């Protein structure tokens, strides 16, 4: 009936004065814009159909219509920014948040997804949508005793928006905005579905991702202990974004760092030191680097958790990228740990994987190397060892690449290198 | 970061 109609048949359906034949067409449009394999959003929207599913969306005594201009107008929204624009500018934002009010679930889910297409978009599309005022229709959802009465791939779709309406950054969502939405992010982050999880440890990675603040916003709820808990999770959707957002936290100030050590989080890194997908693990050394960038006593959970050798692993071998944080993980821990850490690191074999990345073509890592280097050689000539590291860098062919590194086209590069081998070689 | 921002609609 409403299967593989001409947009012009569309056209012809929806300008007829009949609800019924609206009706017919707004579906029949619905099904073509949920064909991708590229759905025909510009032609819906150069045939000037927009308004006219917009003014469906307050057929409050056809719910079907208001359905399908729903779905139409959340598959619009799902495209380019310009269609997300095209949605909007056809004030969809107020009709679908009074939608949220519908009595019937699946229209008041469509209108939750079709502002999470809206929100999804970036800042300004996120912030027009809260300014509309849908936050507290969306809670309002939610706003029951036990999540689980609620049908799956509706909480999902929930759980999602309201992520969206987490994410972006310039600007960050409204600070009140956050406070409002974030008791519902914590009870989201305690429910038993990998999606719902996995969109509210997105939710607040979006929030860490930010100034101490905001970082404190989320930590001060408490949360992190379930954010160590979801870091142990067997699914990866789940653990991508959890340690995105231990992430971020350890990125704060040594404070909120310490709430992630306390919460158990470094019994978590020899796996994800270990991690089989690359992102974990480039992404779990980016939060080692920032929690070794931290206090003494916190570089001295990290070596008594056992993960000076993780480090040294990834150091090793691991995808450049996660070397790279490595490094980086490397430079922290030696400009600010004890000369005991350092020494330490060192018995744990940090030399010879340090020098043999001194051979990368990436002039960020030589001098982040350099800089642990020096680190280091600061630390031996503290003990009067600057010989007996010397000829270690010797051994494992590192003085040749320090050496090499004078003849290095970057002022920092060849000015430590040169310093280097000068000073002790 | 991360998952979709938006998302197509393709079934009921």
């Amino acid at each position: 009936g409403t299967v593989n109609w001409s947009v012009e048949d569309i056209v012809k359906g929806i300008n007829s004065n009949n609800l019924e034949s609206q009706l017919q067409a707004t579906q029949a449009a619905r099904k073509l814009l949920s064909r991708e394999k590229q759905p025909p959003i510009d032609n819906i929207i150069r045939a000037g159909l927009i308004p006219k599913f917009v003014s469906f969306l307050g057929k409050t005594d056809c719910s079907p219509i208001q359905f399908e201009s729903a779905w139409a107008l959340t598959n619009i929204a799902s495209g380019t920014s310009e269609q997300t624009k095209a949605v909007v500018d056809g004030g969809a934002i107020p009709a679908f948040i009074s939608l949220l009010a519908s009595p019937h679930a699946h229209i008041s889910e469509q209108a939750v997804w079709a502002l999470g297409n809206i929100a999804g978009d970036g800042s300004a599309f996120r912030d027009l949508v809260i300014k509309h005022g849908a936050i507290d229709p969306l809670l309002a959802l939610l706003a029951v005793p036990d999540l689980s009465t609620l049908a799956c791939g509706y909480l999902r779709n929930l759980t999602w928006t309201l992520s969206n309406l987490c994410r972006n950054k310039n600007p960050a969502p409204p600070l009140d905005a956050v406070e409002q939405i974030l008791p519902t992010l914590v009870r989201l982050l305690h429910h038993n579905d990998p999606e719902v999880l996995a969109d509210s440890c997105w939710a607040i990675s979006y929030l860490t991702d930010g100034p101490n603040e905001r970082i404190e916003m989320v930590v001060k709820k408490g949360v992190v202990p379930q954010l160590v808990k979801l870091l142990g999770a067997t699914e990866l959707p789940i653990v991508t974004p959890a340690l995105r957002a231990i992430g971020n936290i350890v990125t704060g100030t040594d404070e909120q760092t310490q709430k992630v050590i306390d919460a158990g989080a470094l019994a978590v890194f020899p796996s994800l030191l270990t991690n089989p997908k690359t992102n974990i693990q480039k992404e779990a050394t980016w939060t080692m680097s920032n929690i070794t960038a931290g206090r003494q006593d916190q570089i001295q959970q990290v070596v008594n958790h056992g993960l000076v050798p993780f480090l040294v692993g990834v150091l090793s071998k691991a995808d450049f990228k996660t070397q790279k944080e490595a490094a980086w993980a490397i430079t922290n821990y030696t400009s600010g740990g004890t000369v005991e850490q350092i020494v330490y690191l060192v018995h744990c074999g940090i030399i010879e994987p340090l020098m043999n990345l001194l051979s990368a073509k990436d002039t960020k890592i030589i001098q982040v190397i350099l800089d642990a280097i020096s680190n280091i050689f600061q630390a031996a000539e503290k003990l009067g060892e600057t010989e007996k590291l010397s000829i270690m860098i010797e051994e494992c062919g590192g003085l040749d690449k320090i050496e090499a590194l004078q003849r290095h086209e970057n002022e920092s590069v060849y000015k430590a290198s040169l310093n280097l081998i000068e000073k002790y070689f | 970061d991360g998952p979709t921002a938006k998302k197509l609609k393709t079934e009921q």
